[PDB]
């Protein structure tokens, strides 16, 4: 990690991470 | 942990950047800084439009309305247009019944475009705001700076309020050169930022009036800069917090609260970066004898 | 520097690998079918793991776009 | 105890946010939001990203625009599916064909040709059971429709003279209001847009051909779009996004979405630069907005604004500020040499001057705007009086817990 | 350029709390990559397959593909894959050789050196944009369509380069998140995480979208069905590998305390060659990788005098590398770089002699390869692991790459496969030396 | 490589490479390029720094002149030069050329006396005696703009069947490709006075495309529908290229019956009905570099004191392999004052590149660059000339704005970020307009206040 310190959290840190795919790909919830 | 560098450079730096604040005072005089709706009357339109649109049938409209070319103070951001000009004359109004010239808004073959709404104050009724609001501007800064100078000490008060304004004055005529209007909105958020930025300020005075009346017979200089690196970076970790709720506001207000949101997002931005230690350095100049 | 100059080692090195090569057989089917078999696993347990992930969400994108 | 509130009343206040965040804040038609979605450009609209805020209920409204209310069954109008002989001379230009290297409002309201004949209709009314996009032999892929029995066979009848003739799939167009009086209310007219043009060359009625398209792999988007077109009944557009009609009105959504925000991105400072443990670092705010709600709502007796609003952000930065005051204070004095044996009554002597200063000097600029301003400044003031009153108070007793939570464990530097 | 904090790590503490999350830090990073690996990106044009004509989309190259762990079949959010990682590592310990007195790096005649900590992880986001805007406005006719990446509306493109840099955030993130229960650091844990896009279906992933459905046929999954060349190689690297697993781990045998049955894993002799190795590769594909991820070319790939020269680079510059491995193996590894970890901690199967048995371990064995893996000659090392790159790019691989991407993964399976083995153990009971040297060793 | 030849007649002078058997200078007679002048007008051209020329010829797959080869083939003429005079009305040049497989392609130029449009014939002879489906063809192609040296400027289309097109050469960033299908029509490239076209006079559809063929050169043409040419058969296919006055009638007399727009149009609305061009552009320039007033200086300075010794650079990265539980605590412990520079992450680097990219583009592609701006005191933003001052001045400003507390040293790493700037700049800005370089000027204006007394 960084000297200068600061958390993120895991299970917050995942879900953004894989919010990508459920969000702002077309198609999958929306068809445009 | 312990350790920091930069004071020497710092007030220096401060110096030369004074020299900015020189300039956007000339821009002030130069180009003027005196705009509103609120602020002295205006007339006001706010439009969305899509970029490759066509304009010239939009300034048809506004040339029917009987709005002219340089009158016309154009005003973007995003998706939307924005345009202030100056109070609507005699009778024809900015709110009038009749005529039917920018109703033509929100039907298109190319001037792709939807009206958001439309504005009008007249000039003796928007002189009344603008007064009280350069009134109500200048006597919360004036009480803030009587309260640290009795609170804590007046060659630190004065120090304050001339590092925190200098950056807010550059800030301004930047503001100042674009035709920004300084409705009651901008005089609301002046007023909202000096606290949270001088926040960080109150802490480490606090510590400096605490460490001066514990010492016996040493001197007050050498322990006013300890003070300084003792509340270093709480002052930084200080109004982290402001600054999230403020970047919450810029992101949804977007185009429409731009201005706002920037004289916030720059306003809690300024207690560490012209700031205390400058501040702190010009009264410790004053102090000693 | 770097280039056409610097001995002695890439000659020497080519005569070094023949001979850790030689007193030895190169190959044996067994311990290849264990060598295989760590890496077939490592290769399955990847893919059962992203078969209940990946795999249903992709699902959608064969079907919608 | 870490904790300085007592067990049952930690309970208590822990059960009172929770049961609060319940409040106010809780609000095939999903298939043919596709076409719904051309019908919403024309207007300025940068970005047309089209979605559904319930399963019958579609959400995608300009920011700002004034009044829509005027414009829901314009906006939701149907065509008759008349499908007739036309002739595109030369470009072969038609408007979802245009939609291929990505659609844009004013190259799509451009978008279209002149049609040099237009006469003769073929197909009328419900005739259409699906469309779909298959790969075919001509090494592009090819979109079909696929029609009706009853439609099929007027087709199978009426080949072998149309074959080669240029055949219209019509969906609506826009139109020129009459009166001119008022901003969009103009009504649409039901069989005018040509959205695509293909030429009849089908030996089978109830197959019919769609132009071959040149999207990279994608293609079932373009698919559902003719068959969305076709079997959509009116959909009546509903909802906000936060942004959304009324800019005005707007503003004071989209800065008090913003404090909601606001308040949540600063609990994430508090979790992201500091130890976690209970919740008693997060404790004095959530007791400091309700009580700020509760005074409001027993004394309804002005109005809500932006100006009010901006109050609102005022209000809760000395709240998120105050908080922040009280934690760097506690274990940077710790760290810097401050006792450990008298530290809680210490902490209650000195940890709490500046928490004091920041909401005297929030106060008296309150004070002064209040008296002297006008419009906006009494509007932002008012709502920002009774909550800077309340903090301060709600501050100096109830973040005390937070001095024996950062005096507790290793007492190493920190 | 620069910034330090905001990448970093969970907050957390001991006591009887926090038990389940065994390997779950450990192997979720793998699957975090693939999920992001094989999705689409943001618009309306992500499932980009390569041009059959002049005007219009994008073209295969290699080098885009061996350190993307994509290739055109989709664009995906983590499409940058190793390559700003690998490009900063080039940077930041590669170009620094100059000058040996202001060097650095090297030995001193002092106990330690060390420095570069925050440079590889945080020299990845500064490449992550200006590479993410080279792909997304690179190939000779854009990767998909038209999408320009400073569009404030219409910004689809835009969209997925903001996607990849927070994806390197992120990224970034699962190399160093390890420490509430995980193992591994350094480079190895994010190779491990990185390169692992394809292998099962031999390909690079996404049979995923492409055969579900009323889908008829994709021409590219023609050469899926070929998982036995694609494991056929895979299997080479390991065949060279000295074969030794041998007796009982019981005892004084063991290398767990307390075991009945011993790992059935080889004792890997080769893991040293690798550490020159993908230095001396990854400076020559540099060049040729940033004219081919920036690429360009009227209707089909830029074949001009200066592009001539690097665009179709490969078997040349691969001739290059073998080369040029003698001066990173010769004069630089154990001068930079340390020695250390030659089978200590990556050997956990029992039995210290073959045979259990005072003295004897034999040539044929181990004894005479673990002489050169630690006393003064580093002939042996780099070579043996040029030989199985050559046979699998001298024929290619149904994987849509070859390359040393797929020398680099192949070893940290190895390593993860002999860390897994007393992890519980380790977790439980302090274990004396955790990795982090990796035997550098040169001459 | 190939030669030139020269073919004269009264009203036309043309100039024949056998390099692709293609006509690549043209000149008109009858009217000269100045008062008082005996040279003519160049009309078509070819030498190094423009390019502007009719390419004539047959495509397919076995077909010659293909516009998707290398090197156009070498064509034989017997001749060296060729005039026309009385006791003939019609001169023809064939250029000839004899493919691998043994058939003869032959293009023949004919020229008549009096007249501007010069036909083509187009034949195959099928001497090698298989199958060949072959196609006619042509392209003309164009430079963007014309330098003084002795717009209107564009391209056109007609069919006989839909209104005449036609675009300008002042709005090329990218370009349109044109798939057209249509029998009959004409496909144009147009100037002052003076047009080229190509009139395919054969039977059946045409397919038209335009292009870019190279950066700010343009290209327009036509494939006709493939001609089958049988064993031991002679074929032929017919166009008309016309060379002179641009009467665009006269055509269909003869003829048988990626950028966007959305943040350069923003950057337009913050001053829209200003209408002073130039002017705005610098203006706006000074307002979003004094928004970036904190931004610019932290750009700055995370290049300038990258290193803080040995001890402070190196952090937990060792401590992690421990595995101890504390390792939480003792991230928040380390740094306190320390900030340490290791290259990026993300933020001071990000934000501004969009904005100066959207004005570099927009000041690029520039039309609004023609005339003065009253307010300001240079003329003639236009300018790109060699041996000029703006170019030198903003090397030394570029220069100029890296010092001041720069604080060098002598470490390999990160220093040369610095110092590389106005190197680079300096070349690279050297080439193309006033206006390009005077906004890096006054972008750096805003740091040049806070540097020195300055007007």
């Amino acid at each position: 990690s960084s000297g200068s310190g600061n958390f993120m959290t895991r299970m917050t840190a995942l879900l953004a991470t894989l919010f990508f795919i459920i969000s702002l790909v077309l198609g999958n919830i929306n068809s445009n | 942990r312990k350790v920091y560098d930069f004071m020497r450079w710092d007030y220096w730096a401060f110096g030369i950047s004074g020299l900015l604040l020189i300039a956007a005072i000339v821009i002030m005089g130069v180009r003027g800084f005196n705009w509103g709706l609120d602020f002295t009357g205006g007339t006001v339109i706010e439009i969305t439009l899509e970029k490759p649109a066509e304009i010239d049938v939009m300034r048809d409209a506004l040339q029917k309305a009987g709005f002219e070319e340089p009158m016309l103070q154009n005003f973007g951001s995003s998706h939307d247009i924005m345009v202030r000009m100056p109070p609507a004359e005699g009778e024809t109004g900015g709110q009038v019944l009749g005529s039917q010239v920018l109703k033509v808004i929100n039907e298109s073959t190319n001037q792709n475009a939807a009206v958001k709404r439309i504005e009008f104050v007249g000039p003796s009724v928007g002189a009344d705001l603008a007064q009280t609001g350069a009134m109500a501007l200048m006597a919360a800064l004036l009480s803030i700076l009587v309260y640290v100078g009795f609170r804590f000490e007046w060659r630190l008060a004065a120090g304050v309020v001339i590092a925190l304004a200098h950056d807010v004055i550059i800030t301004l005529g930047i503001l100042s050169l674009f035709h920004i209007e300084i409705d009651l909105t901008i005089v609301a958020s002046l007023m909202s930022v000096i606290g949270y930025s001088l926040n960080d300020s109150i802490v480490v005075s606090d510590r400096i009036r605490e460490n001066f009346r514990k010492i016996r017979r040493g001197t007050p200089y050498e322990i006013f800069n300890v003070s300084l690196t003792q509340t270093l970076h709480r002052t930084l970790i200080t109004s982290g917090t402001t600054l999230m709720v403020i970047l919450m506001l810029y992101l949804f207000g977007g185009p429409v609260l731009e201005g706002f949101s920037l004289t916030m997002l720059i306003g809690v931005s300024i207690g560490t970066a012209s700031s205390i230690y400058v501040a702190s350095a010009l009264a410790l100049k004053l102090g000693m004898k | 520097t770097k280039g056409k100059a610097t001995v002695a080692f890439a000659r020497e090195a080519r005569t070094e690998v023949r001979k850790v090569i030689w007193p030895t057989r190169q190959e044996t089917l067994h311990t290849t079918l264990i060598v295989a078999a760590v890496t077939a696993v490592m290769s399955l347990i990847l893919w059962g793991l992203d078969g209940i992930l990946v795999r249903l969400v992709s699902f959608i994108t064969g079907l919608r776009f | 105890m870490l904790n300085r509130y007592p067990l049952w009343k930690y309970v208590m206040l822990i059960v009172v946010i929770v049961i609060g965040l319940l409040y106010a804040l809780p609000n095939a038609v999903q298939q043919n939001i596709n076409i719904l979605r051309n019908r919403v450009n024309q207007l300025g609209v940068a970005e047309p990203v089209v979605q559904r805020q319930g399963a019958d209920r579609i959400v995608v409204e300009l920011p700002g625009i004034q009044d829509t209310a005027r414009a829901k069954e314009i906006l939701g109008a149907t065509a008759t599916l008349e499908f007739r002989l036309v002739n595109t001379n030369v470009d072969q230009a038609a408007a979802a064909s245009g939609r291929v290297p990505g659609d844009s409002e004013v190259k799509q309201t451009r978008e279209g040709q002149p049609v040099v004949l237009y006469k003769r209709v073929i197909l009328t009314g419900d005739h259409i059971t699906d469309s779909t996009s298959s790969q075919d032999e001509y090494n592009q892929p090819q979109v079909n429709i696929s029609l009706d029995s009853a439609g099929g066979n007027i087709m199978s009848n009426f080949t072998k003279d149309n074959i080669g003739k240029p055949m219209a799939t019509l969906f609506v167009e826009y139109k020129d209001s009459g009166k001119k009086d008022a901003n969009g209310r103009a009504v649409l007219v039901k069989q005018e847009e040509v959205i695509n043009i293909a030429n009849i060359q089908s030996r089978l009625g109830n197959s019919f051909r769609i132009t071959g398209i040149n999207n990279p792999n994608e293609a079932r988007q373009l698919s559902l779009l003719l068959r969305a077109g076709a079997l959509i009944a009116p959909i009546q557009i509903v909802e906000e996004r936060t942004i959304g009609p009324t800019l005005g009105m707007q503003n004071i959504e989209q800065g008090l979405e913003a404090c909601l925000a606001g308040l949540l991105v600063s609990i994430l400072f508090m979790i992201i630069f500091y130890k976690k443990f209970g919740l008693i670092a997060t404790s004095a705010l959530i007791a400091n907005l309700i009580l700020i709600v509760g005074i409001m709502s027993l004394l309804p007796g002005a109005t809500l604004s932006m100006p009010g609003i901006a109050g609102i952000v005022l209000t809760l930065a000395v709240a998120v500020d105050a908080n922040v005051l009280i934690n760097e204070r506690i274990k940077e004095e710790l760290s810097n040499g401050r006792t450990v044996q008298q530290a809680i009554d210490e902490g209650y002597r000195g940890a709490f001057s500046s928490i004091f200063d920041a909401n005297i000097t929030t106060l008296i600029k309150v004070i002064i705007l209040y008296a002297v301003g006008t419009g906006a400044i009494k509007g932002f003031a008012i709502t920002t009086g009774i909550g800077v009153a309340t903090s301060m108070f709600t501050a100096i007793v109830g973040t005390r817990a937070i001095v024996n939570l950062l005096y507790g464990g290793k007492r190493v530097k920190k | 350029m620069a910034k330090q904090p905001g990448l970093d790590f969970q907050s957390a503490k001991g006591g009887l709390g926090e038990l389940k999350r065994r390997l779950l830090f450990v192997i979720g990073a793998l699957i975090v990559f693939r999920i992001g690996s094989f999705i689409p990106i943001p618009g309306i044009d992500a499932a980009v397959l390569a041009k059959l004509l002049e005007q219009q989309r994008g073209t295969i190259i290699e080098m885009f593909n061996m350190f993307s762990g994509g290739a055109l079949s989709r664009a995906s959010i983590f499409a940058l894959g190793i390559m700003p990682y690998i490009s900063a590592s080039i940077i930041i310990q590669l170009l620094t050789v100059v000058h040996p007195t202001l060097a650095e790096i090297k030995k001193e005649g002092e106990s330690g050196r060390r420095k570069i900590s925050q440079y590889t992880r945080y020299g990845t986001l500064v490449l992550a944009i200006f590479q993410s805007i080279g792909i997304a406005t690179g190939l000779p006719n854009m990767p998909g369509m038209q999408g320009l990446v400073i569009n404030p509306g219409f910004a689809f493109y835009f969209t997925a380069v903001v996607s990849l840099v927070t994806g390197t955030m992120f990224l970034m993130w699962l190399g160093e998140q390890i420490t509430e229960r995980g193992i591994g650091n350094g480079i190895s844990i994010i190779i491990f995480a990185g390169i692992v896009a394809g292998l099962p279906p031999a390909i690079a992933h996404t049979i995923e979208q492409a055969r579900q459905g009323d889908l008829h046929f994709l021409v590219l999954l023609l050469v899926a069905v070929l998982v036995f060349a694609v494991t056929f190689f895979v299997v080479f690297v390991e065949r060279g590998q000295r074969r030794i697993v041998v007796n009982y781990a019981k005892r004084q045998q063991g290398r767990r305390v307390y075991a009945a049955q011993s790992t059935h894993l080889p004792l890997k002799v080769n893991m040293a060659g690798v550490i020159p190795a993908i230095f001396a590769s990854s400076i020559i594909l540099f060049p040729a990788t940033i004219a081919s991820w920036f690429g360009g070319g009227t209707g089909w790939n830029w074949l001009t005098t200066i592009s001539l020269y690097l665009q179709p680079g490969q078997p040349l510059y691969v001739l290059l590398y073998a080369s040029a491995i003698i001066f990173f193996c010769f004069f630089y590894t154990a001068l930079v770089f340390n020695p250390r970890e030659t089978a200590d901690n990556l050997k956990k199967s029992g039995a210290f002699v073959p045979g259990i048995r005072p003295g004897e371990q034999t040539a044929k064995y181990i004894d005479k390869v673990m002489t050169r893996l630690t006393l003064v000659g580093a002939l042996y090392i780099t070579f043996i692991c040029l030989i199985p790159e050559f046979m699998r790019d001298a024929m290619k691989v149904p994987f849509y790459f070859g390359g040393t991407s797929l020398l680099i993964v192949v070893v940290v399976i190895m390593d993860f496969m002999a860390q897994v083995q007393t992890l519980m153990m380790s977790s439980q009971y302090e274990s004396a030396l955790k990795k982090a040297n990796l035997k550098g060793y040169g001459r | 490589q190939g030669k030139l030849i020269s073919v004269k007649t009264d009203v036309l002078d043309l100039t024949i490479n056998t390099r692709g058997g293609d006509v690549e200078q043209a000149l008109l007679p009858a009217y000269p390029k100045e008062l008082n002048s005996t040279q003519p007008f160049q009309l078509l051209e070819t030498s190094p720094q423009f390019i502007y020329q009719a390419q004539s010829g047959l495509t397919g797959r076995d077909g010659p002149d293909n516009p998707a080869n290398g090197p156009r083939p070498l064509y034989n003429v017997e001749k060296d030069a060729y005039v026309l005079a009385e006791g003939q009305n019609e001169l023809q040049v064939p250029m000839t050329y004899t493919d691998a497989a043994g058939n003869t392609f032959t293009k023949t130029f004919v020229l008549k006396r009096g007249d501007y449009a010069v036909n083509v014939n187009y034949n195959v002879q099928n001497a090698g005696e298989k199958p060949l489906e072959i196609s006619s063809f042509g392209q003309l192609k164009q430079s963007i703009t014309l330098p003084p040296h002795l717009t209107f400027r564009g391209a056109a289309y007609s069919t006989p069947d839909a209104a005449y097109a036609a675009y300008a050469f002042d709005t090329i960033a990218d370009n349109e490709n044109l798939n057209i299908s249509s029998k009959g029509g004409w496909v144009a490239m147009l100037q002052q006075y003076f047009a080229t076209a190509w009139i395919p006079h054969n039977d059946g559809t045409n397919n038209f495309y335009t292009a870019n063929l190279g950066n700010g050169i343009a290209a327009i043409g036509y494939k006709s529908q493939p001609v089958l040419v049988q064993p031991g058969q002679t074929g032929a296919m017919n166009s008309t290229l016309w060379v002179g006055p641009e009467i665009q009638d006269k055509m269909a007399a003869v003829a048988p019956h990626f950028i966007s727009q959305p943040l350069f149009k923003l950057l337009k609305w913050i001053h829209s009905f200003v209408g002073n061009w130039g002017f705005s552009i610098i203006i706006i320039t000074f307002i979003v570099r004094g928004i970036m007033y904190p931004l610019t200086k932290a750009q700055y300075t995370s290049m300038a004191k990258m290193r803080m010794l040995q001890p402070k650079i190196q952090a937990m990265r060792e401590r992690l392999g421990d595995d101890k539980q504390r390792i939480s605590q003792e991230m928040m412990a380390l740094y306190k004052a320390e900030k340490v520079n290791p290259l990026g992450g993300c933020f001071p680097l990000l934000i501004q590149m969009p904005i100066f990219l959207a004005l570099y583009y927009m000041l690029m592609g520039s039309v609004e660059l023609r005339q003065a701006p009253f307010a300001l005191w240079i003329h003639d933003l236009s300018a790109q000339d060699p041996y000029y001052i703006l170019p030198i001045l903003m090397g030394v400003t570029m220069f100029f704005i890296q010092k001041m507390s720069p604080t060098t040293v002598t470490d390999p790493m990160q220093q040369k970020i610095m110092t590389f700037m106005p190197v680079i700049f300096t070349v690279f800005f050297l080439w193309f307009p006033s206006g390009l370089v005077l906004y890096y000027i006054v972008s750096n204006l805003v740091t040049i206040i806070q540097q020195q007394l300055i007007y």
